[PDB]
C-alpha cells in the first residue's frame, strides 16, 4: 500500500518502509451517491428580496459576495457549491448558501447550480451595507468574496479594488458587536494587494504571500500559490487525486464520466451501495473548551490529544488553529488565528485553541 | 501645483511655516523643476508611489501633519479615478491610521465608500 | 431522442449572431435533387446555436426533411440524441472562419468536435 504522509523532508519518510525492529422513492442524492441533490428549481424560487431575506433567519450559513456583470467570464460556482453538498454531511448539517450580487451574472450561471437544496440568491451589491445586514452577516460561518472581473480589467492597480473595499466594509460594520470578527475569505489577483486586507500587520512589498499575515490566518487566497502543484503532480501522480478527493468532496471519475456525457449532475434512486458511498470522512474543527478532551488544554501535550482522539474516535489531526496573541503576555482582543501544520509530540496546548481534524461519518 | 501653491502660500494668511512635500511616480518636466526652484525653501519633491509603503516611509508620512490627494477633475472615466483615489486612501491608512487625509471625490457614492474604511 | 434517424446527415455548425452567413442552401440543395425518390432522401439535422440558424432559415424553409436541434456540437449528449453512430455523414463547418485573428486556433472548434466524435 501507498502511504500519503506529511513530513519535513523526504529522507524522513524513507523510514516508512524501513521498519522491522530487527534485521423511499425520492431522490435525496445524485446518480452516484456522492452529493446531495434536489429537484431542478426555477430561479424565482430562490431569489429573495431584501425584506424576504430579513425575515428568514440565517445562522451558520455561507454568504458568497460576487462582483459580476453580463460581460465577465464565468467563475464556475458549481465547484464551490459541490464540496458544501457532499453526502458525508447530514441534511441538517448542511450550510445555507446565499449569493449577493448582480442578478444578470447569476442568471448566466444558475443552470449549473439549480439542483442543490439550500441555495438562495439576493440580487443586490456586496458593497451595500443594507443587504449584508439583511443576510445576517454577523452570524455567517464564512463570507466569501470573489470577483469575475479578475481578467478583463487593464489597470493593474485596482483589479482587487472591489474585493478590498468589500472586505473593509464588513470589517467596519457594527451590530447590536463589531464586524472585525466576521470570518472573511477574499480571493486576490495581484498578491501585492494582500497588505491592504489587514490594519495591524506590518506590511512589506518584498515579503512573499505565504509569510503575510492575512494569508497565514486563512483570510486571503490567491491562485499563485497553486503553481507548485505542477511539480507536486509530476513527482507523485497520486497527490492530485488525493487532493481532489479531499477538496471537491470525493469526486471519483464516475462523476467525471457523467459530466463528460451529460454535463449535468442527475439525481438517482437510493441503493445500499449508494449509502456505502457516504462513508467518506469530513474535515472539521474542534473547540478545546467543552468537549471530551477539554481537560487536556492545561498546557498539555498535543500528541496526547492525537493518540487519544485517534484511539477513541478514529479521527486524525493535522494541526492547530492557534490564536495570534495566545503566546503574548498581555491579553488582547485579537480573534485572528493562524495555522500550525503538524506540530510535534511535545507541543504545548493553549486552552483557547482550535484543532484541525478529520471526522468520520458515523 | 501652481494653483495649489498660489492658494496655500498666499500672503493673506499668517506667517505659515509648514513645508510641502510632493510624491508622484512620474518624474517632473523642466517647468515643474523651475517651479520647485522658485519655492526652494518651502517645497520638496520626492518621486515615488503612494501605494508602495517604502515610499510612504520616505516622505515621513508618520510625522506629517496631513496628507492631501488632488484629483484629475477632467478625467475621462470618473468612477475609475474615484476608484484610484479610494485606493490611495486605503494605502495611506494601511501604513498609518492616525493621519489626517484630505481628498477630492467626483461623485457622491464614491464618497460614501470612504466611510466604510475602518480608519 | 424519440425520433429514430438512420442514414441521415448531421450538420454541426459553430455559429453566432455576428458571424458571416455560410449559405447552407448550397449544401441542402444537392441533397434534394429530383433524381432521388422521396424515400431515398436523407434527413438533415442542424446541431448548433439557434441564433445563427434563425439568421439563415429563411432560405432553407422550403425543403422536406430538414430538422434543427438547438444545441452545441461539442456537447456529447446532443450527438447521442441524434444517433451520430447511424448517420451517413457528419459535416463540421464553422462560420467563424473569417473573423478570428489568432491564426493558431481558427480550426480549434472543428478539430475538437472531430476528436470528440472520434472518441
Ligand atoms: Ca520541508
Ligand atoms: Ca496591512
Ligand atoms: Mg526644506
Amino acid at each position: 500500500t501507498l502511504g500519503f504522509f506529511i513530513a519535513s523532508d523526504a529522507k524522513e519518510v524513507k523510514r516508512a518502509f524501513f521498519y522491522c525492529k530487527a534485521c423511499s422513492n425520492v431522490k435525496k442524492y445524485d446518480s452516484t451517491g456522492m452529493f446531495h441533490w434536489c429537484a431542478p428549481k426555477e430561479i424565482e424560487k430562490v431569489i429573495l428580496t431584501r425584506s424576504e431575506a430579513a425575515m428568514t433567519v440565517l445562522s451558520g450559513h455561507v454568504v458568497v459576495c460576487i462582483f459580476g456583470d453580463v460581460s465577465s467570464a464565468l467563475i464556475g460556482l458549481r465547484n464551490l457549491v459541490m464540496p458544501l453538498r457532499a453526502s458525508n454531511f447530514h441534511y441538517h448539517e448542511l450550510k445555507h448558501i446565499v449569493f449577493v450580487g448582480s442578478i444578470e451574472y447569476l442568471k448566466r450561471e444558475w443552470e449549473t447550480l439549480h439542483n442543490f437544496p439550500k441555495v438562495s440568491i439576493l440580487p443586490g451589491t456586496p458593497l451595500s451595507r443594507a443587504d449584508l445586514r439583511a443576510v445576517n452577516i454577523n452570524l455567517c460561518d464564512m463570507c466569501v468574496i470573489l470577483s469575475a472581473n479578475q481578467n478583463n480589467i487593464d489597470d493593474t492597480s485596482l483589479q482587487d479594488k472591489e474585493c478590498i473595499l468589500a472586505s473593509l466594509n464588513i470589517k467596519s460594520m457594527q451590530f447590536d458587536t463589531t464586524g472585525v470578527n466576521i470570518p472573511i475569505i477574499t480571493e486576490l489577483v495581484n498578491d501585492t494587494n494582500v497588505q491592504f486586507l489587514d490594519q495591524d500587520d506590518d506590511d512589506d512589498p518584498d515579503t512573499e504571500l505565504y509569510l503575510t499575515q492575512p494569508f497565514a490566518c486563512g483570510t486571503a487566497f490567491a491562485v499563485s500559490v497553486l503553481d507548485s502543484l505542477m511539480s507536486a503532480t509530476y513527482f507523485n501522480d497520486n497527490i492530485l487525486t488525493l487532493i481532489r478527493t479531499l477538496v471537491t468532496g470525493g469526486a471519483t471519475p464516475e462523476l467525471e464520466a457523467l459530466i463528460a456525457e451529460e454535463n449535468a449532475l442527475r439525481g438517482g434512486y437510493s441503493t445500499p451501495q449508494t449509502l456505502a458511498n457516504r462513508d467518506r470522512c469530513r474535515v472539521a474543527q474542534l473547540a478545546l473548551l467543552d468537549g471530551p478532551f477539554a481537560d487536556l488544554g492545561d498546557g498539555g501535550c498535543y500528541g496526547d490529544l492525537f493518540c487519544k482522539a485517534l484511539k477513541t474516535y478514529n479521527m486524525l489531526c493535522f494541526g492547530i488553529y492557534r490564536l495570534r496573541d495566545a503566546h503574548l503576555s498581555t491579553p488582547s482582543q485579537c480573534t485572528k488565528r493562524y495555522v500550525i501544520t503538524n506540530p510535534p509530540y511535545e507541543f504545548e496546548l493553549v486552552p483557547t485553541d482550535l484543532i484541525f481534524c478529520l471526522m468520520q461519518f458515523d | 501645483v501652481s494653483n495649489f501653491l498660489k492658494d496655500f502660500l498666499h500672503k493673506d494668511r499668517d506667517d505659515v511655516n509648514v513645508e510641502i512635500v510632493f510624491l508622484h511616480n512620474i518624474s517632473p518636466n523642466l517647468e515643474l523643476e523651475a517651479l520647485f526652484k522658485r519655492h526652494f525653501t518651502q517645497v520638496e519633491f520626492y518621486q515615488g508611489s503612494v501605494l508602495n509603503p517604502h515610499d510612504l516611509a520616505r516622505v515621513k508620512i508618520e510625522s506629517a501633519d496631513a496628507c492631501l490627494i488632488l484629483a484629475n477633475k477632467y478625467c475621462a472615466d470618473p468612477d475609475a479615478e474615484d476608484a484610484s483615489n479610494i485606493m490611495r486612501v486605503i494605502s495611506i491608512k494601511n501604513y498609518h491610521p492616525k493621519i489626517r487625509i484630505i481628498t477630492q471625490m467626483l461623485q457622491y457614492h464614491n464618497k460614501a465608500h470612504l466611510l466604510n474604511i475602518p480608519s
